[PDB]
């Protein structure tokens, strides 16, 4: 995360740590979405361009996090991954569309006061507050800058961006199943995810009934926090359909 | 269920510091 | 720079 905040304790507990097991290194973020199931960018798990092809047995899921490198010990839980799914129409050779993946755990993960779901937007929540101008929240264990690494989770808040200024700000080519989010350069304001803050969650809090739902996955950019450019999130609510299949099983 | 209730925040009716900043871009 | 986890966790 460029130009956020430390998060404060208790803050994201849906926040999830995508941890390698060797080299021993922060592999991605991703959310908790019951006690069973996480969510993830399918590019955290799956990238031949960077011959990146992750199996089960390859990682873990840190959950209750705060501190990016320490073991926290009786706060933070680690869990096994039983299997990945990862959407079948995930477009990683041209524009990361469709960029979600799910990950069943081995056991269900204990709640506290660290640990807790985020909630999936249903048709109403996303028509509702996925609106140009309505801001999110993206948190992460990744890059401060483009070109250190924060010692705690990091959060900033971000507007949702007009479809046209996103498509009007890359020559990459845009999909339904995409937003974009962040500054203009007249807004004064900054922020951005980068890398390792993939497969994070972009979060808003409905003001009908007080909850916080994921509407947004950590995608992808170009270069981090710069001007006249925006950060695309997976539309989380476009692939809720193939979310409910595998988890219906 | 009690998904996106935050223990340490809703559960308690305690309020983070930047989430009125959500709410007021919610226009 | 990552802290060691416990060996339970393989
Ligand atoms: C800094 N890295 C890049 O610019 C690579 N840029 C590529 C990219 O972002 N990729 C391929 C796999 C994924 C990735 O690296 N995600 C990490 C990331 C997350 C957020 C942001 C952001 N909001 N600024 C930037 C990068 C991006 C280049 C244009 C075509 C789509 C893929
Ligand atoms: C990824 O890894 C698996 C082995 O787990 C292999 O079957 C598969 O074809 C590899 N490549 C891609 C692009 O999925
Ligand atoms: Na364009
Ligand atoms: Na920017």
């Amino acid at each position: 995360i460029v130009e956020g905040s430390d998060a404060e304790i208790g803050m994201s507990p849906w926040q999830v740590m995508l941890f390698r097991k060797s080299p021993q290194e922060l592999l991605c973020g991703a959310s908790l979405i019951s006690d069973r199931w996480v969510l993830t960018a399918a590019h955290c798990l799956l990238y031949p361009p960077w011959d990146k092809n992750f199996t089960e047995n390859d990682l873990l899921v840190r959950i209750g996090k705060h501190s990016r490198t320490r073991y926290e010990r009786n706060i933070e839980k680690i869990s096994m991954l039983e299997k990945i799914y990862i959407h079948p129409r995930y477009n990683w050779r041209e524009n990361l569309d469709r960029d979600i993946a799910l990950m069943k755990l081995k056991k269900p993960v204990a709640f506290s006061d660290y640990i807790h779901p985020v909630c999936l937007p249903d048709r109403e929540t996303a028509a509702s507050l996925l609106q140009a101008g309505y801001k999110g929240r993206v948190t992460g264990w990744g890059n401060l800058k483009e070109t250190g690494q924060p010692s705690v989770l990091q959060v900033v808040n971000l507007p949702i961006v007009e479809r046209p200024v996103c498509k009007d700000s890359t020559r990459i080519r845009i999909t339904d199943n995409m937003f974009c989010a962040g500054y203009k350069p007249d807004e004064g304001k900054r922020g951005d995810a980068c890398e390792g803050d993939s497969g994070g969650p972009f979060v808003m809090k409905s003001p009908f009934n007080n909850r916080w739902y994921q509407m947004g996955i950590v995608s992808w950019g170009e270069g981090c926090d710069r001007d006249g450019k925006y950060g695309f999130y997976t539309h989380v609510f476009r692939l809720k359909k193939w979310i409910q299949k595998v988890i219906d099983q | 269920a009690d998904c996106g209730l935050r223990p340490l925040f809703e559960k308690k009716s305690l309020e983070d510091k930047t989430e009125r900043e959500l709410l007021e871009s919610y226009i | 720079d990552f802290e060691e986890i416990p060996e339970e966790y393989l």
